[PDB]
RNA sequence: GGGGGGAACCUGGGGAACUGAAACAUCUCAGUACCCAGAGGAGAGGAAAGAGAAAUCGACUCCCUGAGUAGCGGCGAGCGA
RNA sequence: CUGUUGGGAAGCAGCGCCAGAGAGGGUGAAAGCCCCGUAGGCGAAAGGUGGGGGGAUAGGUGAGGGUACCCGAGUACCCCGUGGUUCGUGGAGCCAUGGGGGAAUCUGGGCGGACCACCGCCUAAGGCUAAGUACUCCGGGUGACCGAUAGCGCACCAGUACCGUGAGGGAAAGGUGAAAAGAACCCCGGGAGGGGAGUGAAAUAGAGCCUGAAACCGUGGGCUUACAAGCAGUCACGGCCCCGAGGGGUUGUGGCGUGCCUAUUGAAGCAUGAGCCGGCGACUCACGGUCGUGGGCGAGCUUAAGCCGUUGAGGCGGAGGCGUAGGGAAACCGAGUCCGAACAGGGCGCAGCGGCCGCAAAGUCCGCGGCCGUGGACCCGAAACCGGGC
RNA sequence: GUGGAGCCUGGGAGUGAGGGCGCGAGCGAUAACGUCCGCGUCCGAGCGCGGGAACAACCGAGACCGCCAGCUAAGGCCCCC
RNA sequence: GGAUGACCCCAGGCGGUAGGGGAGCGUUCCCGAUGCCGAUGAAGGCCGACCCGCGAGGGCGGCUGGAGGUAAGGGAAGUGC
RNA sequence: GGGCCUGACUGCGAGGCCUGCAAGCCGAGCAGGGGCGAAAGCCGGGCCUAGUGAACCGGUGGUCCCGUGUGGAAGGGCCAU
């Protein structure tokens, strides 16, 4: 018996074109350019969810750094003080504290200056 | 169609009962005057072909 | 080792017969595959690029036209060209071992015997060719048509009467085969067809 | 048991290897052929059993030996097939060439020769020849060696 | 009576090459493709100046097998009763 | 047959009936019983056939003994040149014959692979001869055959249109609906086209007509954009819009970021290919082989062509093949054998678990799968060579 | 020393254009992103990730998936960062 | 572990070109099927932010379409661009 | 340097070196018949490593293995070159 293409390729092409909605020009209209665009897109997303973890840690550190310098110390000495005090509040919560709860962050700075 | 027996192999070689391939030693067809009796004598024996070459030759003898 | 119910005017007797105690599903599968493969017509066919109607002319020069190189338009890369490795007329039959066939036969009957679905009869009371006659006989024999039945008998008049029933498949004893046995939910045989069967698995 | 229960045993009906059908399969593109040789081409290599790339082959450097025959060919002469005593242990009374052919022991068109592997039993065995040991054993066991012509 | 035609099939008269031999000439492809004459629903063959070792068989044709055997062969590639 | 939903019943429901017929195709949808059929039967005045039956006719028919009259001529036969055969000059016979020479009539002659002897086989140089075999223009039947880029080159006004001086090459192009009920009439328009009316179950089924994808082109709307550096995305946050601790659309800014394929030591690469979309497009099949594997049987296993049956029924058939013994160039011997003086040495060989039955196994058969051999053998592509014609 | 160690038999391959670097030599000119061997390594196939401004093979390190968590490597901590 | 692919717990492996092996998805066709789904709407088309699946895919829902489609389990290939 | 000599053996060959194959290399020991030596013993060419050529086809000597119905023969095989 014969098994012509039939519906199979149209359906595969529509899956890809649907994933490419929003892309510029032929990158959402052409099956071939959409597939090429999605190859890159998938690698980027993988690489960038690794990268997002670093992006945010960088932001926390910068905010923590400015909070510290309002109390006369820098980030590196602050972090070292926390390690000697045994305090394990992470940088995500420290940066939240630095903004949302300045009296608690001021205390944490105290513990850190005193732990050295 | 069915394989043909290779007749150059069939005229040079034998498959033994256990599937080894046995041939005549080379080197005593001529130029023998100055060859020691040891060389002439031991070249009168059969020898077992090395396994890679024996496998190929057996495929040429599909009905032995 | 099997007790097979018989249907007699005198009454439901019991005949004993030794059939294979073990049913081998894979073996019955091999027999049915053989039966279904050997009946294949093998009439699918296509045309190679040599069998297609076009000239063998090279359609345009090898070089310097700016087009891709081509030979004749029968090549399978052309719409309307020959087909690559298409089907050709083909014999699907093969010689399944006789002992496998005979053993498959016996197992297939054994399988129905072990389910209680094998019934032997001496005679078909008054069925002489009419479907209505066999229907009456069937009802009294417990064949109310709720189960498909393979009817094996050398009596032509019985086969002609049952054969138009949607739930009956009719065979002469020399045509007993395992695909037809497995197709149907019940086996119903003449004592005469039974002996032919016994002669063949012997 | 019914048609929808008919199944090959596991491993009885294996799927084929389909090459040149995409990256996921492991067999796409070059179709397990590698890159760019004579072996990759449709048509492929010269017969690997013999050809060795132009050098004089392993086989052809070996010497011929023996009679190979001549036209008009094979000389008709009587041929013998040996049948050991052990293979006669199932017969009773009298064994002869035609009996051994029927039992699947002797091949048609072959004279019978009895050989001495195994033990004899008191049988009248008719044959065209006997090994020396097969005569010894058959006599000692109470058999009757009947030589044919 | 002949003439001319007929898709293949058939017999006869002529008869390549690419290719294969990892070059090539003998060899292969192949008595194939093709040209031609003729035949007919078929054609050819056919009633032993046979076979070939069986004290044997008994026209010819055709299928299976014998058998990729016997052999043939730049004893190569291969060919093949 | 009736009811029921529906444009329509064959669907669903109630109550029946036929069947040597429940193959299949139609009918407004899905029908054994409406139609055409199917099972089973029936049928030729005329022409064709007639291999079967009957009848004619042609033709067919003894034994001794003697006689030695006849038994296929430029033939046999030999030599020379070749062909055929498995036989390529080979020890080269046999069959055929272009050249030369050239018999005999059974006490004649040819053959059994140079040749000779022996022993046998056969009757050359005249002719005919059914059947079993081949093919498929034609008719029918049937598909784990195609379904409009498929299947024939052609489903259709195709060997056409068209191309070529010519031989020759050689397309594309199927579908309204159940029924034309194929849209009277009016309106704008020269017409084309449309808007109403009307038909239809349905009119983006309106003839440029089933379904109606994609590229491609518009109209409307949401978000967005004129200080901005870009393989076009991706991660984050915020704004606006939409659907209702959520999600969809959009994207301002910030982070990151060298297309796909091919070929390469190495490509984003300024190396190859691709305008884009849709459809066609490349590892197969037969036979043999070699391993692996699922079964059958097991010192055995298995049949081929056929024959009988069936009409999607299987059975028979043992000819033959593989295996049961090897060694040796061979004679030959044989669990051995070969080399050898050897009783030497060496090569190649030789060998079940259980309480009689199990099992498991030689081996072999069949299915399946990998890979190999032969074929075009994964697909496409030369320049060329050859034949017959134009 | 129990490791995607090793050995034996058999089925299937692909590869037989390498390239940079370190060390040891030959050739070259104590030239070449040169060339030819040896030991090693990486790229090839890790053009996946950090560092080196960017950059196959230099330094760091062998990416099963997810996390708005933590520790480090090379390299860095004036701003771009 | 429990006896066996029943699921659980602990541990470890899981970059990858040529290439080897394994397990699956889907397409056409056959058995299953005188069956079953279907005008209260088949196939095909267009949507979906929903469900299942690692994935290839499979469901389900709305619209279109208007007459076909075909299960568990197996079989065969003109089988995926 | 001299004496006697022909082991510049025949039939084999445990075990190895080397090695992709095919080759190449070393070889104790047993038997046959020898050489030299009082003997122990040595001797299967040469202090050693180059001085060489696989098959096919054919010649010559021997062998008496095959001999196309049979006895021969033709022609082959085997051993040696
Ligand atoms: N007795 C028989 N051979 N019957 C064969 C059945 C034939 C047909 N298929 C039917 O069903 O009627
Ligand atoms: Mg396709
Ligand atoms: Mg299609
Ligand atoms: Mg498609
Ligand atoms: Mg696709
Ligand atoms: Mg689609
Ligand atoms: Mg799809
Ligand atoms: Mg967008
Ligand atoms: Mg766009
Ligand atoms: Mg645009
Ligand atoms: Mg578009
Ligand atoms: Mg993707
Ligand atoms: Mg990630
Ligand atoms: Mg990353
Ligand atoms: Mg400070
Ligand atoms: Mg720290
Ligand atoms: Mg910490
Ligand atoms: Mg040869
Ligand atoms: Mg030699
Ligand atoms: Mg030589
Ligand atoms: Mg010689
Ligand atoms: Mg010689
Ligand atoms: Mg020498
Ligand atoms: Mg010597
Ligand atoms: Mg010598
Ligand atoms: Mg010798
Ligand atoms: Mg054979
Ligand atoms: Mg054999
Ligand atoms: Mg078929
Ligand atoms: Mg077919
Ligand atoms: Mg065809
Ligand atoms: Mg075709
Ligand atoms: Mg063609
Ligand atoms: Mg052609
Ligand atoms: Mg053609
Ligand atoms: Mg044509
Ligand atoms: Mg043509
Ligand atoms: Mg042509
Ligand atoms: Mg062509
Ligand atoms: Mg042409
Ligand atoms: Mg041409
Ligand atoms: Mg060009
Ligand atoms: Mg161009
Ligand atoms: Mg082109
Ligand atoms: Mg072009
Ligand atoms: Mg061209
Ligand atoms: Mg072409
Ligand atoms: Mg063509
Ligand atoms: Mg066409
Ligand atoms: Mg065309
Ligand atoms: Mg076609
Ligand atoms: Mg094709
Ligand atoms: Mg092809
Ligand atoms: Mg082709
Ligand atoms: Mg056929
Ligand atoms: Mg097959
Ligand atoms: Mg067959
Ligand atoms: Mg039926
Ligand atoms: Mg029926
Ligand atoms: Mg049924
Ligand atoms: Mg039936
Ligand atoms: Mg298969
Ligand atoms: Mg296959
Ligand atoms: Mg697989
Ligand atoms: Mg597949
Ligand atoms: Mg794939
Ligand atoms: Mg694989
Ligand atoms: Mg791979
Ligand atoms: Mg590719
Ligand atoms: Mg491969
Ligand atoms: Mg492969
Ligand atoms: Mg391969
Ligand atoms: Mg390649
Ligand atoms: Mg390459
Ligand atoms: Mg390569
Ligand atoms: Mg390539
Ligand atoms: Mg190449
Ligand atoms: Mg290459
Ligand atoms: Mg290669
Ligand atoms: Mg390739
Ligand atoms: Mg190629
Ligand atoms: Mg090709
Ligand atoms: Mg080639
Ligand atoms: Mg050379
Ligand atoms: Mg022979
Ligand atoms: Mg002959
Ligand atoms: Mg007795
Ligand atoms: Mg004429
Ligand atoms: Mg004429
Ligand atoms: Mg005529
Ligand atoms: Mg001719
Ligand atoms: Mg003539
Ligand atoms: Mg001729
Ligand atoms: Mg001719
Ligand atoms: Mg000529
Ligand atoms: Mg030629
Ligand atoms: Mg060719
Ligand atoms: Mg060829
Ligand atoms: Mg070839
Ligand atoms: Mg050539
Ligand atoms: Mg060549
Ligand atoms: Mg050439
Ligand atoms: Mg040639
Ligand atoms: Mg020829
Ligand atoms: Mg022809
Ligand atoms: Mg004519
Ligand atoms: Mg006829
Ligand atoms: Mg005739
Ligand atoms: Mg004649
Ligand atoms: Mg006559
Ligand atoms: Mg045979
Ligand atoms: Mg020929
Ligand atoms: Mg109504
Ligand atoms: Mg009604
Ligand atoms: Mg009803
Ligand atoms: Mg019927
Ligand atoms: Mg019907
Ligand atoms: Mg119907
Ligand atoms: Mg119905
Ligand atoms: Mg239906
Ligand atoms: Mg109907
Ligand atoms: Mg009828
Ligand atoms: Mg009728
Ligand atoms: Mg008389
Ligand atoms: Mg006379
Ligand atoms: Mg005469
Ligand atoms: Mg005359
Ligand atoms: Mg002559
Ligand atoms: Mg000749
Ligand atoms: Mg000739
Ligand atoms: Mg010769
Ligand atoms: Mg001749
Ligand atoms: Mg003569
Ligand atoms: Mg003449
Ligand atoms: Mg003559
Ligand atoms: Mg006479
Ligand atoms: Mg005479
Ligand atoms: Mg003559
Ligand atoms: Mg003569
Ligand atoms: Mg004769
Ligand atoms: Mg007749
Ligand atoms: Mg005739
Ligand atoms: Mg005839
Ligand atoms: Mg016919
Ligand atoms: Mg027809
Ligand atoms: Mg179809
Ligand atoms: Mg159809
Ligand atoms: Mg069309
Ligand atoms: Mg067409
Ligand atoms: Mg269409
Ligand atoms: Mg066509
Ligand atoms: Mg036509
Ligand atoms: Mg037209
Ligand atoms: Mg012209
Ligand atoms: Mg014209
Ligand atoms: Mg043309
Ligand atoms: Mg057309
Ligand atoms: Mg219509
Ligand atoms: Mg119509
Ligand atoms: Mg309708
Ligand atoms: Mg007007
Ligand atoms: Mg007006
Ligand atoms: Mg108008
Ligand atoms: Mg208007
Ligand atoms: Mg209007
Ligand atoms: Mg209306
Ligand atoms: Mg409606
Ligand atoms: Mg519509
Ligand atoms: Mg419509
Ligand atoms: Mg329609
Ligand atoms: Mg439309
Ligand atoms: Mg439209
Ligand atoms: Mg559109
Ligand atoms: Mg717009
Ligand atoms: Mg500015
Ligand atoms: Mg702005
Ligand atoms: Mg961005
Ligand atoms: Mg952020
Ligand atoms: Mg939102
Ligand atoms: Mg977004
Ligand atoms: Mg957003
Ligand atoms: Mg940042
Ligand atoms: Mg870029
Ligand atoms: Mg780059
Ligand atoms: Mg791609
Ligand atoms: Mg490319
Ligand atoms: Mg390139
Ligand atoms: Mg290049
Ligand atoms: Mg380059
Ligand atoms: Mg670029
Ligand atoms: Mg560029
Ligand atoms: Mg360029
Ligand atoms: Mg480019
Ligand atoms: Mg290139
Ligand atoms: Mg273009
Ligand atoms: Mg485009
Ligand atoms: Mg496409
Ligand atoms: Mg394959
Ligand atoms: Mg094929
Ligand atoms: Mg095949
Ligand atoms: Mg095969
Ligand atoms: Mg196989
Ligand atoms: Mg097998
Ligand atoms: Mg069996
Ligand atoms: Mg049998
Ligand atoms: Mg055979
Ligand atoms: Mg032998
Ligand atoms: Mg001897
Ligand atoms: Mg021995
Ligand atoms: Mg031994
Ligand atoms: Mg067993
Ligand atoms: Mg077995
Ligand atoms: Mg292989
Ligand atoms: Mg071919
Ligand atoms: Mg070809
Ligand atoms: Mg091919
Ligand atoms: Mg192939
Ligand atoms: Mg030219
Ligand atoms: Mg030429
Ligand atoms: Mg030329
Ligand atoms: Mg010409
Ligand atoms: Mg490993
Ligand atoms: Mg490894
Ligand atoms: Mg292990
Ligand atoms: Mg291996
Ligand atoms: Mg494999
Ligand atoms: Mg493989
Ligand atoms: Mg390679
Ligand atoms: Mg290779
Ligand atoms: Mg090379
Ligand atoms: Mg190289
Ligand atoms: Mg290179
Ligand atoms: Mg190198
Ligand atoms: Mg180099
Ligand atoms: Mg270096
Ligand atoms: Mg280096
Ligand atoms: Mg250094
Ligand atoms: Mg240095
Ligand atoms: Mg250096
Ligand atoms: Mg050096
Ligand atoms: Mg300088
Ligand atoms: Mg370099
Ligand atoms: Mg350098
Ligand atoms: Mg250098
Ligand atoms: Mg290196
Ligand atoms: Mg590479
Ligand atoms: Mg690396
Ligand atoms: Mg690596
Ligand atoms: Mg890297
Ligand atoms: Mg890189
Ligand atoms: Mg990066
Ligand atoms: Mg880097
Ligand atoms: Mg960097
Ligand atoms: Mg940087
Ligand atoms: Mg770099
Ligand atoms: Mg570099
Ligand atoms: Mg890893
Ligand atoms: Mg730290
Ligand atoms: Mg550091
Ligand atoms: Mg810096
Ligand atoms: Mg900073
Ligand atoms: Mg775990
Ligand atoms: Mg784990
Ligand atoms: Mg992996
Ligand atoms: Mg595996
Ligand atoms: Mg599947
Ligand atoms: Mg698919
Ligand atoms: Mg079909
Ligand atoms: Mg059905
Ligand atoms: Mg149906
Ligand atoms: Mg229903
Ligand atoms: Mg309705
Ligand atoms: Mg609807
Ligand atoms: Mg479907
Ligand atoms: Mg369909
Ligand atoms: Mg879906
Ligand atoms: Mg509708
Ligand atoms: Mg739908
Ligand atoms: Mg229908
Ligand atoms: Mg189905
Ligand atoms: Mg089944
Ligand atoms: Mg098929
Ligand atoms: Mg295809
Ligand atoms: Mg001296
Ligand atoms: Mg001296
Ligand atoms: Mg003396
Ligand atoms: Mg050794
Ligand atoms: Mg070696
Ligand atoms: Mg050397
Ligand atoms: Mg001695
Ligand atoms: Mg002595
Ligand atoms: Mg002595
Ligand atoms: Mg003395
Ligand atoms: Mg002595
Ligand atoms: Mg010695
Ligand atoms: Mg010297
Ligand atoms: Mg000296
Ligand atoms: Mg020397
Ligand atoms: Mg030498
Ligand atoms: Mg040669
Ligand atoms: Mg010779
Ligand atoms: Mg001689
Ligand atoms: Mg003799
Ligand atoms: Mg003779
Ligand atoms: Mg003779
Ligand atoms: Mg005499
Ligand atoms: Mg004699
Ligand atoms: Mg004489
Ligand atoms: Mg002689
Ligand atoms: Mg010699």
């Amino acid at each position: 018996p014969r098994a012509k293409t039939g519906v199979v390729r149209r359906r595969k092409h529509k899956k890809i074109l649907k994933l490419a909605k929003g892309y510029w020009g032929l990158r959402s209209k052409s099956f071939r350019k959409a597939r090429e665009t999605l190859f890159a897109a998938g690698n980027y997303a993988y690489a960038h969810r690794k990268r997002r973890k670093r992006d945010f840690r960088r932001l926390w550190i910068v905010r923590i750094n400015a909070a510290c310098r309002q109390h006369g110390l820098n980030y590196s000495t602050f972090i070292h003080g926390l390690k000697k005090a045994g305090i394990e509040v992470d940088r995500k919560n420290l940066a939240d504290l630095a903004v949302r709860e300045p009296q608690v962050f001021a205390e944490l700075v105290e513990r850190a200056k005193a732990a050295q | 169609p069915k394989m043909k027996t290779h007749k150059g192999a069939k005229k040079r070689v034998k498959i033994t009962a256990s599937g080894k391939v046995v041939a005549m030693k080379t080197g005593k067809r001529h130029l023998n005057w100055q060859k020691s009796g040891k060389e002439i004598r031991q070249k009168g024996r059969k020898f077992v072909l090395a396994k890679p070459e024996a496998e190929r030759i057996k495929l040429l003898l599909p009905y032995e | 080792v099997y007790q097979i119910p018989v249907l007699s005017p005198s009454g439901r007797r019991e005949l004993a017969a030794d059939l294979p105690a073990e049913i081998n599903p894979h073996l019955l599968w091999e027999v049915v595959r053989w039966q279904l493969a050997k009946r294949r017509r093998g009439t699918a066919s296509t045309k190679t690029r040599g069998e297609v109607a076009y000239s063998g002319r090279k359609i345009w020069p090898q070089k310097h036209t700016g087009r891709a190189r081509h030979g004749d338009i029968g090549a399978p890369i052309f719409v309307g060209g020959g087909v690559v490795f298409g089907p050709k007329p083909r014999d699907y039959s093969y010689t399944l071992p006789k002992k496998v066939r005979k053993k498959g036969l016996a197992m297939a009957v054994a399988d129905r015997a072990r389910e209680g679905k094998l019934l032997l009869v001496e005679a078909f009371a008054g069925v002489n060719g009419k479907t209505k006659e066999f229907l009456a006989w069937a009802k009294e024999a417990g064949l109310d048509g709720s189960e498909s039945v393979l009817l094996v008998t050398g009596n032509e008049l019985v086969r002609r009467a049952a054969r138009n029933l949607p739930w009956v498949v009719t065979l002469a004893p020399e045509g007993l085969n395992v695909y037809d046995i497995v197709r149907t939910e019940r086996l119903v045989m003449d004592l005469d067809a039974w002996e032919v069967f016994q002669n063949r698995i012997g | 048991m019914k048609l929808s229960d008919l199944r090959p045993n596991p491993g009885a009906n294996k799927r084929r290897k389909r090459v040149g059908r995409g990256p996921g399969s492991g067999h796409g593109k070059t179709a397990t052929r590698g890159h760019k040789g004579q072996k990759s081409r449709s048509g492929g290599l010269k017969d690997p059993r013999r050809f060795e790339g132009g050098r004089s082959t392993t086989l052809m450097r070996l010497p011929k030996r023996g009679m190979q025959g001549q036209v008009p060919g094979e000389i008709k002469r009587p041929r013998y097939q040996g049948v050991n005593l052990k293979d006669l242990a199932r017969f009773e009374g009298e064994v002869t060439p035609e009996l051994l052919v029927r039992a699947g022991l002797l091949k048609k068109g072959y004279r019978l020769k009895i050989l001495g592997e195994g033990e004899a039993k008191p049988l009248k065995v008719v044959a065209h020849a006997f090994s020396k040991s097969a005569l010894e054993k058959l006599k000692a066991a109470g058999g009757e060696p009947v030589l044919l012509e």
